C-alpha cells in the first residue's frame, strides 16, 4: 500500500522534549507519543505530533495506560487550529519491541486507521537511521502459524520542506552542505567502512548467537533467502570485467590528461607573474 | 586548385592543360577516395578535361576501381612522364613510393587476410617482389601491424581503433612532458 | 558447490539421473519451464552452468560455511577499513 | 660552465679547414633541390633513395618485362 | 562499399571470415586530442613570453 | 566542451598579455572554474578505489 | 655547437639496436657537417652488407675510426649481422635455406638456426622454436598490449605519469611561494 | 653573546616552527569557511523572481 | 685551542645553515600568510556582500 514515508525532525526533537520534561524521576520508560501525519496521499508525511501520559507495570508487561479524552481533545483542538493534518499512528522511544505493542497498537487500529509504528533509541549513540517505519498489517504465513499482527519495515527518509532546513542550519552552524569535491567525498569514503562495519558486525554476532542458541521460531524461512542472496556473488573470477577495468581505467586516463593539461594551463599566470612582478618590482623599487 | 573554374589559358607561366596535367598528380596521389569523390568526382571540371587525353581517365577510373593489372601496365607512362620535367622531376621518388603505399593501404584497408594467389593475380606480379615489398613496408612503411607467414598468407590484425585511438595522444603527452620539464628548467633560471 | 568453478557438465546429471545424453536438453528445458532456476548456459561443448536456487529445507554445512565465509567477508571489510582509514585518517581527516 | 665549447669549436674549425667550401657547394648541389623542403620527409625519401641508389633505382620499367617472366 | 564506409564489415580471401564491429565513443579522443593540440600553443606561447622576458 | 570553449579564448589571451601587460579589464578569471571542473573530474579517481573495494570484497 | 657530441654518441649508440633515427627536426649547419662522413655508414647499417661496407668503413674512415681504440665500431663490424637478423625478426617468420640464407650472406644449416637462436636468447624478440620436418618456425607475435592485459600494461604508465605531472604540480605550487615570499 | 646565540636562537626556531601547523589550520579552515559563505551567498539567488528592464 | 674558531666555527656555520632553514620556514610563513591574507580578504569581501 505505502512504499515510503517522510518523517520531519520536528517529531524527533519532540522526543528530545520527551527527554527534557522528564523531571529527573528515575523512570525513563517507553513514553508513547501520538504520531500525526497526512494519510491522504500514498506517501506519508509527518508534520508534528504530541504525547499522552503512558505508564506501564514493572513486572507485568501487558499493562498499558492510554487516554481517549486527551486524544480527542488534543486532536480536536489541533484539528481546529490546523485541519490539514489528522491522526495516523503512534511511536514509542523504547529500543526493544515488547509483546504489549500489539495491544497498544490495537487501540489505534480499532479507533484510528492502520497505524504505522516507529522504533527509535533513547540514546543517540546508534550510527544508523533512528527511524524505522513498521506498518501494522496482518500477513499470511506459509508454515501454518495463525494470522497475527506483523511489523514489516517500510523505508523512511528525514527531510524538511521549507523552514526546518533553515532553522536547523542556523542552529547548528557546524554541519556542511553537499559540497561536492574532495572533503565531502573522501569523508564518506573513509568512514563508510565503519558505517557498514558497525551494522554488519553488530548484527551477525547476535545472529550467529541465535543460530545455535535460538528457539521460538524466528522465521527461519527468510534465512534461506538471506544466505541465498549472500551466495548470489560467489567470488566472480573477474575474467569478463577486465575490459570494464580497461574502460574505467581509460576514464582514469582521461582524468589524468584533464588534470595535467588543465593544471598546466593554470601554471601560466603563476609562472609568468612570478617573474614579471618580481623583476619589475625589484628593478623599480630603488 | 579548387578555383579551376575561373582559371584560363595563361601563356605567361603555364598552359591550362599543363596546369591540369600538373595538378592531376597532387590531386590523384595527395587525395583519398572520399576526397576525390567529394572534390573531383563530384566536380564537372575533370569530367570536361578528361576528353583531352584518354590516359588520365584510365589512371583515375583504374585507380578508383582498384584494377592493378592495367594500372601497372600503364604506370610506365607515369614513370617516364614523371621525370624530365622542370619542377616535377626531383620529386619523382616520393610520388612513386607514396602512391604504392597509398594503394597498398587502400587495398589492405578493407582486407584483413589476403592469400598470395588472389594478391599475385590482382597485382599481376611475382610473389618474390611483394615479399620484399611488404617486408620493407612493415618497418620502413609502417602502415599496419606485424605480418606473419606461418601459412604463407598475408594476415594482419590492425588494432588501431579501440586502444590506439586513445593512444594517439601519448606522443603529445611525452613531448608535452619534456616541454613541462623545460618549464621546470625555466624555474629559478 | 557455492564457489570454486561452479561450472559443471551434463555427465553428473546423466550419471545421477541414469538418463541418456539426448534427454538432458529436455531435462534442463523442464527445469527452466518450472521456474525454480534461471540458469542460461552460453556453452559450446556440453556444459551445465546454474544460477540462483533455493534450498527451502535445510543445510547445516552451509550454516557452518555461512559462518566461515561470512566471518571472512566481515574481517576482510574490517581489514580494508583499518587499512585505508589508518593512513587515510592521518593524511586527510 | 660554457667554457668547454671552445676546443670543440676549434675541432669544428679544423673540420672546416679540411675542405674549404667544398662540402658546402658540392652538397649544395643537392641542397638547392632540398632547400625549403621539409627535412622530415627527406629522411624517408633519402632512405629509399640511397637504398635504391646501388641497384633497382626505378624498377617500374622492368615490371612490364617481369609480368610474363614471373 | 566498405572502403566507402557505408556499414561495418570486412572481407577475407583465405578464410572468408566476416567480422562486424563498431567504436561508439568517438567524441572522447577528438575532444582530448583537440585539448592537447590547443594546449601545445599555450605552453609554447608561455615559453615565448618567458624566453622573451629572460633572454 | 566548456574547457575547449574557454581555451579558444585562451589562445587569444597571450596576444593581449603580449601587448599591454598593464591592468586587468576582464572580470573572468578562467582559473577557478577550471579548478572546479577538475574537482568534478576527480570523482572518477575517488570512486575508482570504491569500485576496487566492491570488486575486492 | 656542443650538442653534436651527445647527439653523435647518441645516434652511435642508438644504431646498435637496429633502429637508427637520423637528423629530422633539428636544422643547424654543424651537425650536418659533423654527420657527413658518418652518414654513408649510418645509412649502410640498415641494409647490412658485410663484405662491401666492411671495406667502405676503413676505405674513407679517418676521424670516426681515429677517435680511439675503435671499440664500438669493432663491435659494430659484427653487430651488422645482429641488426640484420633483428630486421629478420621484424620480417616474416619462416626462414628458408636458400632465399633468406643467401640473402643474409650466410648459407649453411647449422649457423643459421645457431645464430638465430643466439638472437632468441637475447630476450628482446619473441619466437616459437619448433622442429617438425626440419624447418624452424616462429610465432613472432609483436601484438601490442591492446586488449591484452591492459591494466597491468599501462598501470605503471599511469602511476609514473601522475608522479611526474604531480611533482610538476609541486613545480607550479612552490614557485608561486617564491613569488609571494617578498610581498 | 657569541655562544649564547645558538641556544637563544633555538627559542626562535621553536617559535617559528610552531607556526607551520597553525598556518596549515588556517589555510585548511578558512577555505572551508570560503565555501560555506560561498554556498550561503549562492543559495540566496533563487529562481522565483520578477523580470525588469 | 683552535676550537671556538674551528670546531665552534663550523658549528656556527651549521647554525647559519639552520638560519637558512629558518629562512625557508620564514618566507614560507610569509607567503603562506600573504595568501592567507588574500583568502581572508576575499571571504571577508563576500562577508561584506
Amino acid at each position: 500500500a505505502v512504499q515510503k514515508v517522510v518523517v520531519h525532525p520536528l517529531v524527533l526533537l519532540s522526543v528530545v522534549d520527551h527527554f527534557n520534561r522528564i523531571g529527573k524521576v528515575g523512570n525513563q520508560k517507553r513514553v508513547v507519543g501520538v504520531l500525526l501525519g497526512s494519510w491522504q496521499k500514498k506517501v506519508l508525511d509527518v508534520s508534528n505530533s504530541f504525547a499522552v501520559p503512558f505508564d506501564e507495570d514493572d513486572k507485568d508487561d501487558s499493562v498499558w495506560f492510554l487516554d481517549h479524552d486527551y486524544l480527542e481533545n488534543m486532536y480536536g483542538m489541533f484539528k481546529k487550529v490546523n485541519a490539514r493534518e489528522r491522526i495516523v499512528g503512534w511511536y514509542h522511544t523504547g529500543p526493544k519491541l515488547h509483546k504489549n505493542d500489539i495491544a497498544i497498537n490495537e487501540l489505534m487500529k480499532r479507533y484510528c486507521p492502520n497505524s504505522v509504528l516507529v522504533i527509535i533509541d533513547v540514546k543517540p549513540k546508534d550510527l544508523g537511521l533512528p527511524t524505522e517505519a513498521y506498518i501494522s498489517v496482518e500477513e499470511v504465513h506459509d508454515d501454518g502459524t495463525p494470522t497475527s499482527k506483523t511489523f514489516e519495515h517500510v523505508t523512511s527518509e528525514i527531510g524538511a520542506e521549507e523552514a526546518e532546513e533553515v532553522g536547523v542550519e542556523h542552529l547548528l552552524r557546524d554541519i556542511k552542505d553537499t559540497t561536492v569535491g574532495t572533503l565531502s567525498q573522501r569523508i564518506t569514503n573513509q568512514v563508510h567502512g565503519l558505517k557498514g562495519l558497525n551494522s554488519k558486525l553488530l548484527d551477525i554476532r547476535s545472529y550467529l548467537e541465535k543460530v545455535a542458541t535460538g528457539k521460538l521460531p524466528i522465521n527461519h524461512q527468510i534465512i534461506y533467502q538471506l544466505q541465498d542472496v549472500f551466495n548470489l556473488l560467489p567470488d566472480v573470477s573477474l575474467q569478463e570485467f577486465v575490459k570494464a577495468f580497461y574502460l574505467k581505467t581509460n576514464d582514469q586516463m582521461v582524468v589524468v590528461y584533464l588534470a595535467s593539461l588543465i593544471r598546466s594551463v593554470v601554471a601560466l599566470h603563476n609562472l609568468i607573474n612570478n617573474k614579471i612582478a618580481n623583476r619589475d618590482a625589484e628593478k623599480k623599487e630603488g | 586548385f579548387l578555383d579551376t573554374v575561373s582559371t584560363f589559358t595563361s601563356y605567361e607561366l603555364m598552359d591550362y592543360k599543363t596546369f591540369v596535367t600538373y595538378t592531376v598528380y597532387v590531386s590523384m596521389i595527395a587525395l583519398e577516395r572520399p576526397d576525390l569523390r567529394e572534390k573531383v568526382i563530384k566536380g564537372a571540371e575533370i569530367l570536361e578535361v578528361l576528353h583531352s587525353l584518354p590516359a588520365v581517365r584510365q589512371y583515375l577510373f583504374s585507380l578508383y576501381e582498384c584494377r592493378y593489372s592495367v594500372f601497372f601496365q600503364s604506370l610506365a607512362v607515369v614513370e617516364q612522364e614523371m621525370k624530365k620535367d622542370w619542377l616535377f622531376a626531383p620529386h619523382y621518388r616520393y610520388y612513386v613510393r607514396e602512391m604504392r603505399i597509398h594503394a597498398y593501404s587502400q587495398l589492405l584497408e578493407s582486407y584483413r587476410s589476403l592469400t598470395l594467389g588472389y594478391m599475385a593475380e590482382a597485382f599481376g606480379v611475382g610473389v618474390e617482389f611483394i615479399d620484399q615489398e611488404l617486408s620493407r613496408f612493415i618497418a620502413a612503411g609502417r602502415l599496419h601491424c606485424k605480418i606473419d607467414k606461418v601459412n604463407e598468407i598475408v594476415e594482419t590484425n590492425r588494432p588501431d581503433s579501440k586502444n590506439w585511438q586513445y593512444q594517439e595522444t601519448i606522443k603529445k603527452g611525452d613531448l608535452l612532458l619534456n616541454r613541462v620539464q623545460k618549464l621546470s628548467r625555466v624555474i629559478n633560471m | 558447490r557455492p564457489a570454486n568453478h561452479r561450472q559443471l557438465t551434463f555427465e553428473e546429471i546423466a550419471k545421477s539421473a541414469k538418463i541418456t545424453v539426448n534427454e538432458v536438453e529436455l531435462l534442463v528445458m523442464k527445469a527452466l519451464s518450472v521456474g525454480l532456476v534461471k540458469g542460461s548456459i552460453d556453452e559450446v561443448d556440453k556444459r551445465v552452468h546454474m544460477t540462483w536456487v533455493q534450498p527451502r529445507v535445510l543445510d547445516l554445512q552451509q550454516i557452518k560455511g555461512m559462518k566461515d565465509r561470512l566471518e571472512f567477508w566481515c574481517t576482510d571489510v574490517k581489514s580494508m577499513e583499518m587499512l585505508v582509514e589508518h593512513q587515510a585518517h592521518d593524511i586527510l581527516t | 660552465m660554457s667554457e668547454k665549447k671552445q676546443p670543440v669549436d676549434l675541432g669544428l674549425l679544423e673540420e672546416d679547414d679540411e675542405f674549404e667550401e667544398f662540402p658546402a657547394e658540392d652538397w649544395a648541389g643537392l641542397d638547392e633541390d632540398e632547400d625549403a623542403h621539409v627535412w622530415e620527409d627527406n629522411w624517408d625519401d633519402d632512405n629509399v633513395e640511397d637504398d635504391f641508389s646501388n641497384q633497382l633505382r626505378a624498377e617500374l620499367e622492368k615490371h612490364g618485362y617481369k609480368m610474363e617472366t614471373s | 562499399m566498405i572502403l566507402d564506409k557505408k556499414f561495418h564489415g570486412i572481407l577475407d580471401q583465405g578464410e572468408g571470415v566476416l567480422i562486424i564491429f563498431d567504436e561508439p565513443p568517438v567524441d572522447k579522443t577528438y575532444e582530448a586530442a583537440l585539448e592537447t593540440i590547443q594546449n601545445m600553443s599555450k605552453v609554447v606561447d608561455s615559453l615565448y613570453n618567458k624566453a622573451k622576458k629572460l633572454t | 566542451n566548456y574547457n575547449k570553449a574557454v581555451e579558444e579564448e585562451d589562445k587569444m589571451t597571450p596576444e593581449q598579455l603580449a601587448i599591454k601587460n598593464v591592468g586587468k579589464q576582464d572580470p573572468k578569471r578562467h582559473l577557478e572554474e577550471h579548478v572546479d571542473v577538475l574537482m568534478t573530474s576527480n570523482i572518477v579517481q575517488c570512486l575508482a578505489a570504491m569500485l576496487d573495494t566492491v570488486v575486492f570484497k | 655547437g656542443f650538442k653534436q657530441t651527445v647527439h653523435k654518441l647518441l645516434i652511435v649508440v642508438e644504431l646498435l639496436l637496429g633502429e637508427i633515427p637520423d637528423r629530422l627536426q633539428f636544422r643547424q649547419p654543424s651537425l650536418k657537417r659533423s654527420l657527413m662522413p658518418y652518414f654513408l655508414l649510418t645509412q649502410a647499417v640498415r641494409t647490412g652488407n658485410l663484405a662491401k661496407f666492411n671495406q667502405v668503413l676503413d676505405q674513407f674512415g679517418e676521424k670516426f675510426q681515429a677517435d680511439g681504440t675503435y671499440t664500438l665500431i669493432i663491435r659494430l663490424r659484427h653487430n651488422v649481422i645482429k641488426t640484420g637478423v633483428r630486421m629478420i625478426s621484424l620480417s616474416y617468420s619462416r626462414i628458408s635455406l636458400a632465399d633468406i640464407a643467401q640473402k643474409l650472406q650466410l648459407d649453411s644449416p647449422e649457423d643459421a638456426e645457431f645464430i638465430v637462436a643466439k638472437a632468441i636468447r637475447d630476450g628482446v624478440i619473441e619466437a616459437s622454436i619448433n622442429h617438425e620436418k626440419g624447418y624452424v618456425q616462429s610465432k613472432e607475435m609483436i601484438d601490442i598490449y591492446s586488449t591484452r592485459e591492459p591494466q597491468l600494461a599501462f598501470h605503471q604508465r599511469i602511476s609514473f605519469c601522475l608522479d611526474i605531472h604531480n611533482m610538476s604540480v609541486k613545480a607550479m605550487r612552490f614557485p608561486p611561494k617564491s613569488y609571494n615570499k617578498d610581498l | 653573546d657569541l655562544y649564547s646565540r645558538y641556544k637563544k636562537l633555538q627559542q626562535e626556531l621553536e617559535f617559528l616552527e610552531v607556526q607551520e601547523e597553525y598556518i596549515k589550520d588556517e589555510q585548511k579552515n578558512l577555505k572551508k569557511e570560503f565555501l560555506h559563505a560561498q554556498e550561503e551567498v549562492k543559495r540566496i539567488q533563487s529562481i522565483p523572481l520578477v523580470i525588469g528592464q | 685551542l683552535e676550537e671556538g674558531k674551528a670546531g665552534s666555527g663550523l658549528r656556527q656555520y651549521y647554525l647559519s645553515k639552520i638560519e637558512e632553514l629558518q629562512l625557508i620556514v620564514n618566507d614560507k610563513s610569509q607567503n603562506l600568510r600573504r595568501l592567507q591574507a588574500q583568502r581572508n580578504e576575499l571571504n571577508a569581501k563576500v562577508r561584506l556582500l
